[PDB]
C-alpha cells in the first residue's frame, strides 16, 4: 500500500492498513459461525437421500417455500409507511455490497 | 453436467427437488435449477468451503464506478478530461444520458423482446439489467455522477480528467452512505434497533473487520418480502401510464427495452414514489410473481426464489436459525409452543415444526422473516442484529467513511449533509414534484409530495480550490 | 457422524454434531484476527527487502534475540516456585494440542 | 528445496539473515534454516494465506494415542485381546516398558551418536524424541495406559481388545485434562486471571469453538522461557547420577540413546521434579542452548529457537503486540514510554523500540513473554488473555469433557479426582519419592517430597460392569 493515498483504490485494497485485503473484491467472506455441511466441510444438507440434520429430515427448499411463504395474491398487503424505493434502495444497496459468484 | 438444462445432482449443480402435490410443478422428475456458489478453495478437504464475494464490501458505490480495474475503467468516458462515466451512444431518454450496452455473450435481456433487439446494460456490477426499477436507479447515479463532474468543472477549470472522476465519485459514494444510514437504515432496524447497533459515529477504528459475513448475503435478502408484483409506471401527474401502468413482474426482469422504448426511467422512478411497498405479514411474505415466476422469459421453467434463498443458505453451509438466535444473544425456542411466543403465533409456529422439526434446522431466511416486525422497522430482532452488526462494521471500518476525520472538509461535511435522494431525483429528471423526507416513508400522492424547487441543491462551493 | 456413540474418534471428527470438522486433526487453524502480510493475504512480513511494516523497517528476527533475548548463562535465575517438570507438561501438553506441519 | 542448506529465499523456503557483527555466525552470506508452514489453501489468490493443524484441539492425549487412524492402529498391540499400546521388542528400563522404534526415513536421532545407532521413538505425536525429557513423559503414559487396561482386564474378564484400549485411553485422557485444568494452568495464568478466563465449568456447550487458535501456536512458546540449559538426571537418592548428571541441552536433542543406554527414565524423571524451572525475566528471556545451539548435532547448523518463533509469527501473518493487547481489552501503549509504562521496565521498552520502531510491530511471542508476571503466574495479561481464551474453548466446547453429564458416571468422576502426576510416577516407574502436591510447585529435595505410600492410588471399582 502506498504510504498516502487520497481516495479510494477500486477493489477497496489498501483501505484497511494493516490488513490490505479486508472489504477489497474477489475475496472469500468472513463467517460469524462455523459453517455446518452435511460432511462437515463441502456438502449442503439436502445432499444425500435420508441423510438427517441435527436429528431431523432436511425439508425440500421448494416445500417450505410451498406451505409457509405461499399466499394469494389478493390478500396482498400495501405498506402505509413504506415506498417501493423502500425495496429498490435495498435491492441497489445489497449491489453495493456483495455479488457471490457462480459457475457458468 | 448443464446445470440449466439437467436434473442430475452432479458437481456443481445442487438442484431443487419438487415435493408431491406441488402447485405448478406436477412432474416429480422435474426440478428447479441452481448452481453451487464458487468455492473459495475449490477441491480443498482441508479447508471448510467457503464463498467469494466479487465487489467492495464498503459503501462506496461500486455498483456505479466497478469494482475492478479494467471494469473501472471501461465504465469511464476517456474521450476527453471531463472526468465523465460513459453514456449509452445509441439512445437517450428525453434527452438524458442512458447506460452504455454491454456485450455480453449470452444476453438474457435480448430474450425478453426478440424485435426489439435491446441487450443488458453495463453499469459498476452486473446486475443492473435485472429489473427495470434498479436500472432506473443505476441510471440516475450515473446522471448525478456526471452531473458532479460537469459542477466541479465549471468551479475548477484546471482540474484534469482523473481528478473529476475521483472528486465527483468521492461524492457519490457519500451520498450513497448518507441516503443508507441516515435515511434508509432506521427504517429497516427501527429506532432502538437503530441505536442498539448503529451508536453515533466517532470515527475510523482500523480494528473493525469491514468484510461482508456469508450469513449477510442471506439475511439481507428480507428485501424479498417487500416486493410487490407489478411494475408501476405513472405519468407527470402521478396518474397511471400508458402503456401497461401495471406489468407483471416476471414480464419485467431484464427487460431493458422497456427503458429504452417505453419512456425511460421517469414514469419508474413516479411508481417507485407514489407505490406502497409490499408488507411483510407472517400469511403474507412473498408474492408468486417471484415465488412462481422469477425468470419465466428467460430460463427453461420459472424459479421460486424464497426456495433459491433457503437452498442457497445450504449450500452456504450456514447454521440454523437457533444458531443465529444465540448468536445474536437472543433466546433459542425448542419447542412448538416456545417458537409460537418468539413469533407471537402458534399457527406459524406449528407449519415450522411440521417442516423443520426443530428451530435448530429452521434456514436463516425463513426463520428471519418470520419473526414479528421490531416497531418502525421491517426486520425481527434477528435480523435486525444480523444486518445492523454488518453496518456497523462496514461504516466503523471504512478509512474513508464520509465523517471520519480527513476525508472531506468541516465545510464539504455541511454541504453534504445537505443532500437527498428526492433532490437527486429533481436534478437528473424530467420529475418536478417528489416526495417529502423521508422518501422511503412517503408514498402517498399527493399528499407525500412537494415541488422540486422547495428542495435546496447540493452547495458545492467549498469544493472550490485556489 | 453417528446417531449415537461413546467414545472420541481418534481424528477428534464428530466431537462436535453441528459442525463435526471443528478440533479434528489436518484442518485449518481458526483465527481470532484477520492475518497481516506484506502483500496482504501471502508474503511475510521481512519477505521483500526495503518493504516496511505499518511505516516501520522490519526486524531481523535474528537480532531481535540477539540484542533483546540474549543473556549470560551464568546469570540464570532458578524458579523457586516451580520444577523443571512445570516446563516439561507445559510441551508434552502443547503437544496434545497442535502441530503445523512445513513442506 | 532445499530449505536445509540454501539462502535463497526461493518459496517454501524463509531463511534468517544475519545481521552484521553476529555473535555466533561470522559469515555475512549464511543464514538460518527456515521452512514456511504448508498452506491450508495452496496456490490460491483469493483467501488469505492460513496454516493448520495436524492434531486434536481437544485435551484427549493425542499425543499418547495419534490423531490418524493408521497411526492409531499401529501404535496398539494387536497381538492379542489386551488392548495394549505396542512396546519396543529390543529394549526395557529395568524391566519396564519402552517406546516402540519408529522406522523413519531420515532419521535424526541416529545423529546424536553415531556408535549407538538408536533410532527415534514412535509415538501419538512425532515430536517424541526431541529431548529426552519430553521423550521419558510419552513412555510414562503409554505403562500407565497399559496398567489401565491390565487392571481392567481383571475387573471385566469379558471385555474384548477394542473395549479395553477404549475405556484406559478414555482414563488416560481424563488424568491430562485434570491435571491441566487443575495443577498446570493455575499456575501458568495466576488465580486472578485464572477466574477470569476459567471459570467454573458448567457443562459442554455445542457452540463453543474448540479449535486452536493460530496465535496460541505461537503464543504457547512462552514455555520456551523456562527451559534449563542442562538435563539433569538424579538417582535414588536423588543425588546428581553419573556418568553425565548435567547434559547440556545441546547435547539431548533426538538424543534416543541416552534414554536406552543411560539408565532409562527414572533418572530423567526424578531430574524433573528435583530441579527448579528457569524463571523468566525481562533480562534473562531464554537460554543459548536453544538460541544459539539448538538440534547443533542433527544440522549443519545450530537454530535460534526465539528468533524461529519470530519468524514463525510472520509466516503464520500474526498481527503485532499492540492488535493482540486491543483483542484482548488490554491498553495499547504508542509510545516508549507508554510501553516503559505497560512493563515496568523502561531499558526493556527502550530496547524494544529500538528494534521495532513501533508496539504494533512488536511480535506476539516476543511481546508477550516481554510482560512483567502476573501474581502467582508465569505469563503477563496478553499471553494469560490469549492462553487462558484457548483453554476455555477446549474445556467447554469438548463433548468428551471429563465433567460432561454422561461421559463418566458420577462415581467415577469422584475417583478420577484422586489421580496425581506424582501417583502415576510412582505406579509406573522405580521411584518410590516423589514430590508433594502440587507437583509443578514442588522443586527441592527433600522438603518439597513424600513417600509414594502415602497418595492414593487410582480407584477402578466403579469401571466394573
Ligand atoms: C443481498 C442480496 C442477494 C445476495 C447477493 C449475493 O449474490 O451475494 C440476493 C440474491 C438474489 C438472487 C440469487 C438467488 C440465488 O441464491 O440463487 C436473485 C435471483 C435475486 C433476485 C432479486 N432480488 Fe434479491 N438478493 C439480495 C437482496 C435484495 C434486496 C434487499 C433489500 C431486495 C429488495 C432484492 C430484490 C430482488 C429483485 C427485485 C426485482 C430480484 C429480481 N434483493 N436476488
Ligand atoms: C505450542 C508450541 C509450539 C508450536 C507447535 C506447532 O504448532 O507446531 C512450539 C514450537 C517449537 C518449535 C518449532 C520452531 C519453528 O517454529 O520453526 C521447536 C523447534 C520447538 C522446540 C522446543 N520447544 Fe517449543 N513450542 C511450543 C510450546 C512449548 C512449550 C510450552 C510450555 C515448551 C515448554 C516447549 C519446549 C520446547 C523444547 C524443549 C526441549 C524444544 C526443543 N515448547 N518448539
Ligand atoms: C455458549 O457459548 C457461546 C460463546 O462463548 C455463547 O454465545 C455467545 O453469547 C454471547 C452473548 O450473548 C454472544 O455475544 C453477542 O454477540 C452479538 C453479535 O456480535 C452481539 O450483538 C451482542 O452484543 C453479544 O455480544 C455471542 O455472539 C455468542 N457466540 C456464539 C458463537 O453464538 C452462548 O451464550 C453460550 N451458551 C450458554 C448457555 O452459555
Ligand atoms: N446473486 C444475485 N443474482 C441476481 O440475479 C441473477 C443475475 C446474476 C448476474 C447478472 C444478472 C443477474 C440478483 N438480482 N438481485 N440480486 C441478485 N443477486
Ligand atoms: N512444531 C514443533 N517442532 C519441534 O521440533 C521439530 C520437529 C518436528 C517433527 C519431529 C521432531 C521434531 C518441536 N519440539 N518441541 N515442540 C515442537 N514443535
Ligand atoms: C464522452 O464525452 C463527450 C462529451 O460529453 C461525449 O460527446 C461523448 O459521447 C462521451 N462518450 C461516451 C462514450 O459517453
Ligand atoms: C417489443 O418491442 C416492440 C417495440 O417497442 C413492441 O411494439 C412490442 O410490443 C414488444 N414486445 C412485446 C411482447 O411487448
Ligand atoms: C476498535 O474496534 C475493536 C473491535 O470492536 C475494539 O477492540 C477496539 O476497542 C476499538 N477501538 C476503539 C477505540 O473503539
Ligand atoms: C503385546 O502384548 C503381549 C502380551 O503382553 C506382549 O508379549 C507383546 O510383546 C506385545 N507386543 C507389542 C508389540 O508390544
Ligand atoms: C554413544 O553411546 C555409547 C554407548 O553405546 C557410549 O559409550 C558413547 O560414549 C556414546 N558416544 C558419544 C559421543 O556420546
Ligand atoms: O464477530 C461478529 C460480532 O459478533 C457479535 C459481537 O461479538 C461483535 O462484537 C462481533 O463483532
Ligand atoms: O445486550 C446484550 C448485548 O447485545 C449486543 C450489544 O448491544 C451489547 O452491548 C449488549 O451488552
Ligand atoms: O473470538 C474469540 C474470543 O474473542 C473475544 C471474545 O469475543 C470471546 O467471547 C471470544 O470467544
Ligand atoms: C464494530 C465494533 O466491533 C467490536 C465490538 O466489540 C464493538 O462493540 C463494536 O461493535
Ligand atoms: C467460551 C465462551 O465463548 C463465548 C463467550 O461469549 C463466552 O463468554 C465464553 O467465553
Ligand atoms: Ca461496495
Ligand atoms: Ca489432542
Ligand atoms: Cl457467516
Ligand atoms: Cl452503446
Ligand atoms: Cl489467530
Ligand atoms: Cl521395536
Amino acid at each position: 500500500c502506498p504510504e498516502q493515498d487520497k481516495y479510494r483504490t477500486i477493489t477497496g485494497m489498501c483501505n484497511n492498513r494493516r490488513s490490505p485485503t479486508l472489504g477489497a473484491s474477489n475475496r472469500a467472506f468472513v463467517r460469524w459461525l462455523p459453517a455446518e455441511y452435511e460432511d462437515g466441510f463441502s456438502l449442503p444438507y439436502g445432499w444425500t437421500p435420508g441423510v438427517k440434520r441435527n436429528g431431523f429430515p432436511v425439508a425440500l427448499a421448494r416445500a417450505v417455500s410451498n406451505e409457509i411463504v405461499r399466499f394469494p395474491t389478493d390478500q396482498l398487503t400495501p405498506d402505509q409507511e413504506r415506498s417501493l424505493m423502500f425495496m429498490q434502495w435495498g435491492q441497489l444497496l445489497d449491489h453495493d455490497l456483495d455479488f457471490t459468484p457462480e459457475p457458468a | 453436467v448443464n446445470c440449466e438444462t439437467s436434473c442430475v445432482q452432479q458437481p456443481p449443480c445442487f438442484p431443487l427437488k419438487i415435493p408431491p402435490n406441488d402447485p405448478r410443478i406436477k412432474n416429480q422428475a422435474d426440478c428447479i435449477p441452481f448452481f453451487r456458489s464458487c468455492p473459495a478453495c475449490p477441491g480443498s478437504n482441508i479447508t471448510i468451503r467457503n464463498q467469494i464475494n466479487a465487489l467492495t464490501s464498503f459503501v462506496d458505490a461500486s455498483m456505479v464506478y466497478g469494482s475492478e480495474e479494467p471494469l473501472a475503467r471501461n465504465l469511464r468516458n476517456m474521450s476527453n478530461q471531463l472526468g465523465l462515466l460513459a453514456v449509452n451512444q445509441r439512445f437517450q431518454d428525453n434527452g438524458r444520458a442512458l447506460l452504455p450496452f454491454d456485450n455480453l455473450h449470452d444476453d438474457p435481456c435480448l430474450l425478453t423482446n426478440r424485435s426489439a433487439r435491446i441487450p443488458c446494460f453495463l453499469a459498476g456490477d452486473t446486475r443492473s439489467s435485472e429489473m427495470p426499477e434498479l436500472t432506473s436507479m443505476h441510471t440516475l447515479l450515473l446522471r448525478e455522477h456526471n452531473r458532479l463532474a460537469t459542477e466541479l468543472k465549471s468551479l475548477n477549470p484546471r482540474w484534469d480528467g482523473e481528478r473529476l472522476y475521483q472528486e465527483a465519485r468521492k461524492i457519490v459514494g457519500a451520498m450513497v452512505q448518507i441516503i443508507t444510514y441516515r435515511d434508509y437504515l432506521p427504517l429497516v432496524l427501527g429506532p432502538t434497533a437503530m441505536r442498539k447497533y448503529l451508536p453515533t459515529y466517532r470515527s475510523y477504528n482500523d480494528s473493525v473487520d469491514p468484510r461482508i459475513a456469508n450469513v449477510f448475503t442471506n439475511a439481507f435478502r428480507y428485501g424479498h418480502t417487500l416486493i410487490q408484483p407489478f411494475m408501476f409506471r405513472l405519468d407527470n401527474r402521478y396518474q397511471p401510464m400508458e402503456p401497461n401502468p401495471r406489468v407483471p413482474l416476471s414480464r419485467v426482469f431484464f427487460a431493458s427495452w422497456r427503458v429504452v422504448l417505453e419512456g425511460g426511467i421517469d414514469p419508474i422512478l413516479r411508481g417507485l414514489m407514489a407505490t406502497p411497498a409490499k408488507l411483510n405479514r407472517q400469511n403474507q411474505i412473498a408474492v408468486d410473481e417471484i415465488r412462481e415466476r422469477l425468470f419465466e422469459q428467460v430460463m427453461r421453467i420459472g424459479l421460486d426464489l424464497p426456495a433459491l434463498n433457503m437452498q442457497r443458505s445450504r449450500d452456504h453451509g450456514l447454521p440454523g436459525y437457533n444458531a443465529w438466535r444465540r448468536f445474536c444473544g437472543l433466546p433459542q425456542p425448542e419447542t412448538v409452543g416456545q417458537l409460537g411466543t418468539v413469533l407471537r403465533n402458534l399457527k406459524l409456529a406449528r407449519k415450522l415444526m411440521e417442516q423443520y422439526g426443530t428451530p435448530n434446522n429452521i434456514d436463516i431466511w425463513m426463520g428471519g422473516v418470520s419473526e414479528p416486525l421490531k416497531r418502525k422497522g421491517r426486520v425481527g430482532p434477528l435480523l435486525a442484529c444480523i444486518i445492523g452488526t454488518q453496518f456497523r462494521k462496514l461504516r466503523d471500518g471504512d478509512r474513508f467513511w464520509w465523517e471520519n476525520e480527513g476525508v472531506f472538509s468541516m465545510q464539504q461535511r455541511q454541504a453534504l449533509a445537505q443532500i437527498s435522494l428526492p433532490r437527486i431525483i429533481c436534478d437528473n429528471t424530467g420529475i418536478t414534484t417528489v416526495s417529502k423526507n423521508n422518501i422511503f416513508m412517503s408514498n402517498s400522492y399527493p399528499r407525500d409530495f412537494v415541488n422540486c424547487s422547495t428542495l435546496p441543491a447540493l452547495n458545492l462551493a467549498s469544493w472550490r480550490e485556489a
